[PDB]
């Protein structure tokens, strides 16, 4: 993700 | 706050792709605000 | 203005901007997911696109009129994401979707790892048809990332  | 979109391409599938990644079987929640939990 | 096609969700203040998102205008309904934009009103050109159906709990977000997008992944083929990262060009990945398995029933879910503003990419089936959205998902004990393939119902 670098959750979302 | 502006915010705004901007074209990036046409929707295209890609012959002859790279394949990559696995495929992993989870199990998992979802809760009410969408988020999403391992269990 | 609502052309067909992949888009960057974009934000900006008084300096440059950032892209929190993408989504996918079809049947000339904007797509995206509802963390990237917050169920907020959109700009395009000189035009405005508002928010019209939505669900948290899904995490999606239409505008326009109702969510357009109704092909379904076949739970056995491999699939693209249609990556559009920040600051880098559309690129097509293939993979062979993973499960989120839920007491609710299974969600295709592909291990695929982009920043948080890729959030929104279209995921397809062979034909071109988007089967569900990117950035939705979990992290697992190594850190890499499986998002589900996040699909609305169309109506």
């Amino acid at each position: 993700k670098x959750k979302k | 706050v502006d915010m705004y979109i901007e074209r990036a391409g046409d929707i295209t599938w890609e012959k002859d792709a790279e394949v990559t990644g696995n495929s992993p079987r989870l199990d998992v929640a979802l809760d009410e605000s969408g988020d999403f939990s391992l269990v | 203005e609502t052309t067909d096609g992949v888009y960057r969700v974009m934000t900006r203040r008084l300096l440059g901007s950032t892209q929190v998102g993408v989504g996918v205008m079809q049947e000339g309904v904007f797509h995206t997911m509802w963390h990237v934009t917050k169920g907020a009103a959109l700009r395009s050109g000189e035009g405005r696109l508002d928010p019209y159906w939505g669900d948290v709990k899904q995490d999606l977000v239409s505008y326009c009129g109702p969510w357009k997008l109704d092909a379904a992944w076949d739970g056995l083929s491999e699939v693209q994401l249609l990556a559009v990262p920040p600051g880098e060009r559309a690129k097509n990945i293939q993979t062979l979707p993973g499960i989120f398995k839920t007491k609710d029933g299974d969600i295709g879910a592909v291990a695929l790892d982009y920043p948080a503003g890729t959030s929104g990419s279209p995921i397809l089936d062979k034909c071109g048809r988007v089967i569900g959205l990117y950035g939705n998902g979990v992290v697992i004990k190594n850190g890499s990332y499986v998002s589900a393939i996040t699909q609305g119902k169309r109506e």
